[PDB]
């Protein structure tokens, strides 16, 4: 093709432009550039240009489609400088309503906010070179202290304020006002009654919550921040001389310094001169969206000049405090009065710079790929979704969205995501979101087939790999930290996490304060980011530390797409619900992707959403809108849309689709049959029994179900288990049991305890091999692991069978011929049904899936047995855990998702298992007979006790694991573990695990960890130790004893 | 000086801007926040200009588009018409340029047969007979549009045009012409569809349409629009002076002149950009260049002086 | 980073110039008189240089050339050769770079296969067999060249290359062979000179001729030398490594992997540029477009993989 | 200018080579034999003209484009085939290495004991360089002598036996292991362990680097100049990417510039002068000439 490049780049964009298309093109004119080009070569050049772009660059690239029609390819940088033909202007000349608010309160409490660290213990503490001694009281609670003494108790909101905007006041008289927690009588706390004017309580907050929430204990919620105590803010058991130390001034408080001052009285000042700013006291400090956005810029600030070195052009040269020391060294580094104000200069600059980053931020646009329509009558609701996201884009944006993605598994429902989203951006700015996957860990692989299918290259997706990682070095790490002085330099998000993007990061808006290539930059850089539902929880599930401001910050910044959103475990449900209310808080808009969506778990997320949004439009956007979300419901079949305001018309809505969606899939063809097996009633015993079982249910399986070419007999199929162990027991008695007659069978064994490359090779590997299509045999016999398996035994019949863990269920695309599976819940049953013949068409009308009539859990005995993933809970018991009884006979004729979208009435919810997930459901999300509306119905978003009366992911507690090579030699592998930033040495808690091979089974679809590894640090271009660091985590619970390793078999608990 | 008016290229659909004069050069202005941005409009390479919704325009501007003989017209945004007088609707509001004076024998030869009623039956029967044979053309005969995608069943196309050309031979008078106009283009909006594999499509009118064939269809009339006016304000007729479709719209020769091209040029890019994914403004260029490769305002000046003359 | 070496598209021949880096670009600066001026040359998007008469090279300039993976190639002007040593003809010195490690499987086949006769003459075999299907693909099945003014006889083709393959078919040594090479490229130029009605062509040696196809013929040579060289560098096949033109030429296996696409695409666009009246500029760039429309590096390429592979 | 006499090939630095009066003139800002044996090297600040290459051309002059002092080799002219299938008619004189390289290769017996006596030459290199040379020594490059003697005993006793490539490639790994650590004791550098694909930022790894790009020029000139390819290695995998210019780079590489690299890293020289002493030392000992012998004597001693 002939390209020609035109360049509108100025001052240092304008170099590097010319640098890169000097050796791509000819020079037709000053800017001008035209050469003949392949397409392989113009992505090649696009991506060179997307990498090293600023925020001066501006390059457009043409294209001659038909004579006489030039057609605009990209445009890479600044794309404002040109219209939408490519155009150029002849001459250039020359919505935040609560901005100005949340910048002065911000700075207020930056100047405020370490005003604590005047203490003669702190201040003994940093110079305090030998052992470390635990400081008796938290610097935000005494800073918070000293604030209340300046205020003065009982204080008008205006008396305060223009003391401290008189510059000539040095009464340090206000000392002797304050109080001491460490004096007896116990005083009242600072929010109580009237011990603070409504706004210096808001500021209060502010100052006591820019490092850790205010978890505390216990109408309570409804009262916050007023029930907030000593107790609350850390504190610790220690002697009197240390709980007094902590209040005795000898060097005066940052009040004699003339800068702080001057810039104290500046702000107050201003915050007198603002009209009505002192009205809206009350209003201003129940308002979770400014509180959260002044504490994310007041944190992110903090975070940003605690690490920056000393400066002596600010503050008082010869101050006698201290603010922190160098890690470094230990010496003394920052004095109080220029953290102080630098604190301040920089929560100013990020106040400013928060209105631009919807602009300045990097966006996806003039993708053909969401645009182009299908050709197939199969993918046809693809384009039904893209027009109805399309007919509400206007209204969307004025109101919100809230989406649900309610079509079948094997759709294709990923691109129908993408498009409705893309459909719902402005086609001249382009659009920006985020794929939040409902899985604990995200690998490598289901990141590269997120970008397969959106056809995404890295350039444009970014995949944050691994999970997140509950708080570990919470006790080691943060003693250091606080030794230093300087407890906000941890970083923004976790160290094991890296974000594979590359894009443009060179002169992104919010480079100062997250880095460059630091993994905060590259997660709000990527206009679109695959990630996990778990990444995105520490935005509003974070009590301690800063871990809440890159999810934040994303969240405000893009839209968003919750994948296999129900999969969460029912305890995990609330904050899922938080999430979503935050979305909605911050402009974003949600889109639910799952086809089993429940109504009430629609019905609550729909109202946490709506309540958000309310908000939201209270502080952005034309005042005066009414608050109805523009619902949206999509499927296999059709597409539609409305506007509610309440729950009671958005119920109503989703009845009827659900309705309408159920008779359009009662008069589908069946493709699946399901038949309950009933099994035989420790490990060594049971697992052999069932395997030997799992011989002739294999064998009568590929009977009924294979494929025939050339004489020989191929069938693929799933084992599902429940657990982990159970699962690997079964595998071992499988595999020392042998073919059950002339059968070759090949097994594969996939779960989540494998190391995560070793894991995303056996993704790989699977989702090449079991991707299958109508008369596709002469294709499958032909495919290369295949062809040698089948050419090197003389077996006609040959079983490939794949061992899973629930892991399998979401982001596997694989068509399976039958598949045997254990019961625990409704929607494993539909979604595992969902995977046998997905691509294929034509039913023998054999049965093809097979159900266990009782899981392991209940053949051991254990009560309750469905738990661990399940519903089944002591307070909701079953009366029966036989799947004879629990399903109704129906069901197995025909399985999709109408057992789950509809809910049954009257509901038996201790003899049907559905009916059971529906009441709990129920029960929890809405009222039925600590409630999730408690988040946004009271100021519990203040406190974090609703992060802890009802956790997320709780429970277990897993530890980071690796396989580490040693650092002599490469050959001998290490069995490490990750301690505390530094990979500790365990192999005397592994040991090698010995298999035993029956006639005629071999494995197939497994790696050598070895080869992996090597080849995975080849291509990214890293140590092989860090490698292994980086990509080869396994979280294993703690178990005293150690466990068993083999590569094919993953991590055994030994015993 | 500039270029004949049958032989320029440009047209220009115009939106949210400010048309006026800049340092003698007429150009438009986009407000883009903090800066105006002054674009340069090409009077003596485009044929007409068309004023969407928030346009406005100068008389100094007005001034010098009248004077290379630019037509201007006032549209409606997103394929609606300017507005609708009850059962009626008029799209584009035209300002035909007055001081160029323009050639007076093709006006005499219209007036003098015009208030014949079977002599202005006899020129609608010619202009649909124009229409089909270039949409015979367009469709089957040429490979520009095969090689982009179009593959027509060619016997369905066939039979569909002997059909409306059986019924035309046998027209009583304009309301049986108008409703054989009407189900050619309903058949030709299926035979489109189906071609382009674009699936099931349902005409939408008064532009209500979701799905981009409608949307296209509706912005191409405009382009049609835009040309035809451009032929008839050159060979001196007035717009008024309609033969077919002056019961129930406004300056009806502009539609009866565009209906030459309209099924037979924007029909099939409509479908084809809308299975490409493109914007409007994409259709718009592609439309474009299909109407100067074939030559659609020459076949409209040709086809009006062909109908004068056999007036006579 | 530098495209793939496949998928580049420029190729460069320069005259009265000298190559240099100037601030870090490689660029060649022509003297107007009173003025010097520097041309950048894009060394990421072109396979090969090729210098011609009164041009000069520097280390630094060969250096940065040899780093993005581009040959160089010492040619003559005029479609003449570098020199002539008595009874044979060397064209183009080439400048392979050797800082750059090339693939290892395909130069192991070439080796084990290269030093058998008859293995080395069904290589040959295997090499004529794919021109001829080329020549019958791009000469008959591909309308590029036939909307282009190319209307070749078809009977004749066909027949010419029947009795082409015929005598291929049964050819004893090599000598045959080239005889029979020699046979078909007369008669595809008298074909090729009747299509285009370019009247009387008699093809003149040694860069001779006169008449414009002759005189682009001998330029167009050079272009595909240059392609072949770049394949069969790309490869990692040494250039003397020949399998059929090794008895006269040195570097023989570029002009066996040129004869793949020098009857194919050279040849229509050698007089259909002749035809137009085109200077050496615009036929070179015709046949750049030509080989990049076709993938002309990739048929050679891929054409050796295939000797190679079948070679075991 | 000489680099290698037994190659006949010159080195030219700092000149422009032009055609006046038919006669090639390197017009500097030389008597040369121009003949088929001549192949020029041209170096830093060098310019050659169209003409310049017709007559060189018509001579037989190989002509490259090397780096500077003669390492890497950017690009060079490529060497014809004597065999007597082909008939090429010029004034060049064709090799005949690559036959006996092809016709020894496919073998694995005789790859085997080809690789065995390339080890054989590094090792005796290595003895020679740090025991029976003391230059290095004198400079400041003071070794434990015997132990060395005895690691290079072992890494014989090692290398005599044991077929199978892997075997050999794990003894030339054992033997580079104790040799750096033995280097580092010499040099009294202390602890080092090299960085694998340069990523080291101490000064022995960065200068191990450098002196390995050098080693790997050279060979590339080698092999150029002999005419055999670089796919066809013979110690490193079928499948490594200019396996041979390493093979023929190991002679060198562990005998000249570790030593170079670690009493640089002791002085705290510069980079630049490093690669000068590298380059100063490698002229000393005759590298590219040795290695040529060797890749000859290889090839002649299995037919």
């Amino acid at each position: 093709m002939n390209i020609l490049l035109v360049s509108q780049c100025e001052k240092r964009a304008l170099s590097e432009t010319r640098r890169i298309l000097d050796q791509f093109a000819e020079r037709r004119g000053e800017r001008t550039w035209q050469t003949p080009i392949t397409q392989a070569g113009l992505d090649t050049l696009r991506r060179l240009l997307k990498k090293s772009a600023r925020r001066n660059t501006a390059v457009a690239c043409h294209w001659i489609r038909g004579r006489d029609h030039s057609e605009l390819l990209w445009i890479v940088g600044d794309a404002s400088r040109f219209n939408a033909q490519g155009a150029v202007p002849t001459n250039r000349t020359c919505d935040w309503h609560s901005a100005e608010d949340i910048r002065l309160l911000t700075v207020m409490a930056a100047l405020f906010h370490d005003i604590g660290k005047a203490s003669q213990a702190f201040q003994a503490k940093l110079r305090n070179r030998g052992k470390p001694m635990a400081d008796a009281y938290r610097h935000e609670w005494v800073s918070l202290r000293l604030f209340e003494a300046f205020v003065g108790p009982g204080s008008s909101d205006e008396d305060w304020l223009r003391r401290l905007a008189d510059k000539r006041e040095t009464g340090d008289a206000w000392l002797s006002q304050l109080a001491r927690d460490d004096r007896q009588s116990a005083p009242p706390g600072p929010f109580q009654k009237s011990r603070l004017p409504p706004l210096a309580q808001a500021v209060g907050w502010l100052i006591v919550s820019h490092h850790r929430l205010p978890n505390g204990d216990h109408a309570s919620l409804a009262r916050l921040p007023a029930p907030i105590q000593s107790q609350w803010c850390g504190a610790r058991d220690a002697d009197a001389k240390e709980k007094a130390a902590c209040w005795q001034f000898p060097h005066g408080l940052p009040f004699a310094s003339a800068h702080w001052r001057a810039r104290t009285a500046l702000c107050a000042q201003s915050m007198l001169e603002r009209p009505g700013l002192l009205a809206r006291g009350p209003a201003l400090l129940h308002d979770s969206y400014v509180m959260h956005v002044s504490r994310l810029i007041l944190m992110l600030a903090d975070h940003h000049y605690s690490s920056l070195p000393a400066d002596s052009r600010l503050g008082d040269p010869n101050f006698p405090l201290h603010a922190n020391t160098d890690r470094d060294s230990g010496k003394l580094k920052q004095r109080l009065d220029e953290h102080l104000l630098g604190v301040a200069l920089h929560s100013r600059k990020l106040a400013g710079t928060l209105p631009r980053l919807e602009r300045q931020l990097p966006r996806l646009a003039r993708h053909k790929g969401f645009t182009r329509r299908v050709e197939q009558p199969r993918f046809r609701w693809q384009d039904k979704a893209y027009d109805c996201a399309m007919a509400c884009r206007e209204q969307a944006m004025e109101h919100g969205f809230f989406g649900l993605n309610l079509a079948s598994t094997g759709c294709g429902k990923t691109l129908a995501n993408g498009r409705i989203l893309y459909a719902l951006a402005d086609p001249q700015r382009g659009a920006r979101f985020s794929i939040a996957l409902g899985l604990r860990s995200l690998t490598l692989q289901t990141g590269q087939a997120y970008r397969e299918r959106l056809g995404l290259g890295d350039d444009d997706l970014a995949i944050l790999v691994g999970g997140s990682a509950a708080r570990e070095l919470f006790e080691k790490q943060q003693e250091r930290l606080e030794r230093s002085g300087s407890e906000s330099a941890q970083e923004l998000l976790a160290e094991n996490s890296h974000v594979h993007f590359a894009g443009t990061l060179e002169d992104g808006p919010l480079r100062e304060w997250l880095g460059r290539n630091s993994a905060g930059n590259r997660l709000l850089q990527a206009p679109i980011l695959a990630c996990t539902i778990d990444h995105l929880m520490p935005a509003s599930e974070s009590l301690r530390g800063g871990h809440q401001i890159a999810p934040l910050l994303r969240l405000m910044t893009s839209d968003l797409v919750l994948d296999e959103v129900d999969d969460f475990d029912i305890d995990d449900l609330p904050a899922l619900s938080r999430l979503v209310h935050w979305a909605g808080l911050f402009g974003s808009r949600v889109l639910l992707s799952s086809a089993t969506l429940p109504p009430a778990l629609v019905q609550g997320l729909f109202e946490a959403y709506r309540s958000g949004r309310e908000i939201f439009q209270r502080h952005r956007g034309a005042p005066g809108r009414a608050t109805e979300i523009r619902c949206a419901w999509f499927d296999e079949f059709s597409s539609q849309s409305s506007a509610h305001g309440a729950v009671t018309s958005f119920s109503e809505a989703h009845a009827t689709f659900v309705a309408q969606r159920l008779a359009k899939l009662e008069q589908l063809p069946p493709r699946r049959q399901a038949q309950l097996c009933t099994v035989h009633a420790a490990r060594p015993a049971l697992c052999r029994e069932l395997a030997g079982q799992m011989n002739t249910w294999m064998a009568d399986l590929h009977r009924c179900h294979h494929t025939e070419h050339q004489g020989r007999r191929i069938s693929f199929g799933l084992l599902r288990l429940a657990n982990i162990e159970p699962l690997i027991e079964l595998a071992q008695a499988i595999l020392a049991q042998g073919a059950p007659e002339g059968l070759h069978v090949h097994l594969c064994v996939y779960h989540s305890r494998h190391p995560l490359l070793v894991r995303s090779a056996i993704e790989r590997q699977l989702d090449e091999l079991l991707k299958r299509s109508d008369d596709d045999a002469a294709a499958l016999f032909a495919r290369p692991t295949l062809a040698k398996a089948l050419q090197a035994s003389t077996e006609r019949d040959h079983l490939f069978v794949v061992l899973a863990s629930p892991v399998a269920e979401v982001g596997r695309d694989h068509d399976y011929d039958w598949a045997i599976v254990e019961p625990s819940s409704m929607r494993s049953i539909i979604q595992l049904a969902g995977r046998i013949r997905r691509h294929r068409s034509g039913f023998s009308g054999e049965a093809n899936l097979y159900l266990l009539s009782r899981n392991i859990r209940s053949l051991e005995g254990q009560n309750p047995a469905f738990q661990r993933p399940g519903f089944e809970t002591p307070d909701f018991p079953l009366d029966s855990h036989d799947l004879h009884d629990l399903l109704d006979p129906a069901l197995l004729a025909r399985i999709d998702a109408s057992p789950r979208i509809v809910e049954p009435f009257p509901l038996f919810p201790r003899s049907r298992l559905v009916d059971l997930e529906h009441r709990r459901l129920r029960a929890l999300m809405l009222a039925d007979d600590l409630g999730v509306p408690l988040w946004w119905q009271t100021p519990a978003s203040l406190s974090g006790a609703l992060q802890t009366s009802q956790p997320f992911r709780a429970g277990a507690k897993e530890r980071c694991y690796a396989l580490l090579p040693d650092e002599d030699d490469e050959e001998r592998l290490h069995f490490s573990r990750y301690e505390e930033g530094t990979w500790s040495n365990q192999d005397n808690l592994l040991r090698n695990l010995d298999l035993t091979y029956g006639p005629r089974i071999q494995t197939w679809g497994t790696v050598n960890y070895r080869e992996e590894l090597v080849a995975m640090a080849g291509r990214e271009d890293l140590d092989l130790r860090q490698c292994a660091m980086r990509y080869g985590e396994v979280r294993l619970r703690e178990n005293t004893q150690g466990w068993s390793y083999h590569p094919y078999l993953g991590f055994k608990k030994y015993n | 000086k500039t270029i004949l008016h049958s032989k320029r290229a440009n047209l220009y659909y115009l939106q949210h801007c400010r048309v006026l004069v800049n340092g003698g050069r007429v150009e438009y202005v986009t407000d883009e926040g903090r800066h105006s941005h002054y674009w340069n409009i090409p009077i003596a390479n485009t044929t007409s200009l068309l004023l969407g919704t928030g346009t406005s325009i100068t008389q100094a501007a007005m001034r010098e588009l009248a004077r290379a003989g630019v037509l201007v017209g006032f549209c409606g945004g997103g394929g609606t018409p300017l507005f609708s007088a009850n059962e009626v609707d008029v799209e584009v509001s035209w300002l035909t340029p007055q001081s160029e004076y323009r050639p007076t024998e093709y006006l005499q030869r219209w007036v003098g047969f015009w208030f014949d009623e079977e002599k202005r039956l006899v020129a609608a029967r010619h202009f649909q007979r124009a229409r089909l044979e270039r949409i015979r053309h367009s469709w089957l005969e040429d490979r520009v549009l095969r090689d982009a995608g179009f593959a027509v069943d060619a016997t369905a196309l066939a039979v569909a045009v002997e059909d409306s050309a059986r019924a035309l031979e046998q027209a009583p008078n304009h309301e049986h012409l108008l409703t054989e106009e009407a189900r050619l283009s309903k058949r030709l909006f299926k035979l489109a569809a189906q071609a382009t594999r674009y699936g099931e499509f349902v005409r939408a009118k008064r532009g209500s349409g979701g799905d981009p064939a409608n949307r296209f269809l509706d912005h191409g009339n405009y382009l049609a629009y835009g040309l035809a006016a451009t032929a008839t304000w050159v060979l001196g007729i007035p717009h008024g002076l309609a033969v077919l479709h002056g019961k129930t719209r406004r300056g009806g020769l502009v539609f009866d002149v565009a209906d030459l091209i309209k099924d037979s040029l924007i029909l099939p890019q409509a479908f084809l950009s809308a299975m490409r994914g493109d914007e409007e403004q994409d259709f718009r260029q592609a439309c474009l260049d299909n109407l100067s490769r074939a030559q659609a305002l020459d076949f409209m000046i040709d086809t009006l002086k062909d109908v004068a003359q056999r007036s006579t």
